RNA sequence: UGGUUUCUCUUCAGAUCGCAUAAAUCUUUCGCCUUUUACUAAAGAUUUCCGUGGAGAGGAACAACUCUG
RNA sequence: CUCCGAACGGUAAGAGCCUAGCAUGUAGA
């Protein structure tokens, strides 16, 4: 058992570090898949319509 | 593995300590 | 009739109708105790000097 | 030999009633006020121009954007006429003093569209640089950044049923991101073409969704595939659906086919006509929706004549 | 019926809440203008700050002096 | 008659040598 005492901070002061430059995320993402519908040719006069 | 509890704080840094 | 007081009197006059004509707000507000939080904060401390 | 074929909903055909042409320029947004009395209605002259519902006169001109205003949201729960433009500035212009009272920014380039969340205090505009913002009203800043589109995000649509915020990119992808979270909880397995139109019939059922060509229903939980669309391949930009269980589908073609929620079958599915001063080829319902009283329907062609379409009572139209 | 004070925190303020009155922002106007900020003040509405008002919650001082009824 | 202005738009450009007022408060054996 460990207990989580927030300490009290000043709250009259400049930031203790600069700008955070780490990485907060991973750039792979879950790429769900379409499944929306079979695609294939329209007809033979399709390059002519 | 976290395990939170809800239990005092006066009273288990009490008995841990005597 | 000094020539001080004439304009004097009528720029007193001035901002004394400017800061009524436009310058009534009913004057809402909904938060208060700015201080007060520093007062309540672990470093400072109140006494009488 | 049609499940549920030979008991359709009824719907009577409309009939137009008043053409009002007074911008200048394709209108691209139309909006009513709930109290049934104003009509907000943008244009290509960069002036969101608000006129009568009923009388159908010209009733403001308010100007200030410097490109299309291709947004005209009216909120319903504050007197604010947001209004979304192309020139990466969410002007959101109160009606309080009919000028600009917050101007807020943070998009990358043009808006699509705006919608105002009924509960949450927040203004959903759909941007088109690369997604969406959630922009806090009355506070001048962004909550989150929802960005789960491949493509700019035209459709928007912030239900209080619904617990995300249905997006509708382009990217032939719907999206459904969360409002606390941001990312999408659940995407769309149907329009294949990029979507770019979304409805919401909360009378007696879920919402639904559209699409260009092979358009579908979906449900706000999480999505569930009802039946698809008819016979309507155009370009469609408008999706408008009233309560009675009319289906309104503005194209771009300006085939506007009016069909059914339930039923699904086209009842009217005229075409409307154009300007003298306009192309032979230009009428197109670039956006629709209903009056606030249900009665006489609105939508603004590209052929700068916002048209009101009224109803009419008539039996002889039996579909097989 | 029964408590004069004082300090913390929770709402709405449409009362000259302020018997007095600052700054910034947004949309329109004038004067200079030579790049710009510092500029001049007329109109309207949006914040911040100097402050305040009733009504429940927790400590300290005689709460016991017995206040109104 | 007594209404009083401030900054930027400005000193360059470089070669070799020389000296300085500064800052952190660690795990380890």
């Amino acid at each position: 058992v460990i207990r989580m005492v927030e300490m009290q901070k000043d709250p009259m002061e400049p930031p203790r570090f600069k700008i955070n430059k780490k990485i907060p995320r991973g750039p792979p993402s879950p790429p769900a898949p379409v499944m929306h519908s079979p695609s294939r040719k329209m007809t033979v006069k399709e390059q002519q319509e | 593995y976290a395990e939170p509890a809800h239990i005092n704080d006066f009273m288990f840094e009490q008995q841990r300590r005597t | 009739q000094p020539v001080k007081v004439r304009v004097s009197y009528q720029k007193l006059l001035k901002y004394y109708v400017l800061n009524a004509l436009k310058h009534r707000p009913p004057k809402a507000q909904k938060k208060r105790y700015l201080f007060r939080s520093f007062k309540a904060t672990k470093f400072f401390q109140s006494t009488k000097l | 030999k049609a499940p549920t074929m030979p008991k359709p909903q009824w719907h009577p055909p409309w009939k137009l009633y008043r053409v009002i042409s007074g911008h200048l320029g394709w209108v691209r947004c139309i909006a009513v006020e709930p109290g049934n009395q104003w009509f907000v209605t943008g244009s290509a002259d960069r002036t969101i121009k608000i006129w009568d519902l009923a009388s159908g006169k010209l009733k403001l001109s308010l100007t200030g954007h410097i490109s299309t205003v291709r947004g005209v949201i009216v909120s319903t729960r504050s007197p604010y006429l947001f209004s979304c433009g192309e020139d990466k500035q969410v002007k959101c212009w109160d009606l309080e003093y009919n000028k600009v009272i917050r101007h807020y920014h943070g998009h990358l380039s043009a808006v699509y569209g705006l919608d105002l969340h009924p509960t949450i205090d927040v203004l959903v505009t759909c941007s088109r640089d690369s997604t969406a913002r959630i922009w806090d009203v009355r506070t001048k800043a962004s909550v989150h950044t929802l960005s789960g589109h491949t493509n700019a995000v035209a459709t928007v649509r912030c239900q209080a049923a619904e617990p995300q915020i249905i997006t509708g990119s382009h990217d032939t992808t719907i999206r459904l991101w969360d409002l606390v979270a941001g990312k999408t909880r659940v995407t769309l397995t149907n329009h294949k073409k990029s979507v770019r139109a979304v409805v919401l019939h909360p009378r007696h059922y879920t919402f639904a969704s559209g699409s260009p060509d092979n358009i579908k229903q979906w449900k706000f939980p999480d999505g569930s595939f009802i039946q698809n669309l008819s016979g309507h391949n155009a370009i469609i930009n408008t999706l408008t659906v009233n309560s009675d269980g009319v289906l309104v589908s503005g194209a771009d073609n300006g085939t506007m086919h009016l069909w059914d929620w339930r039923t699904g079958y086209n009842f009217q599915r005229v075409h409307a006509a154009v300007q003298p001063g306009s192309l032979d080829s230009e009428s197109g319902i670039f956006a629709c929706a209903f009056d606030q009283s249900e009665s006489r329907l609105l939508t603004a062609e590209a052929d700068k004549t916002i048209k009101v379409y009224r109803e009419d009572d008539t039996a002889t139209e039996e579909t097989h």
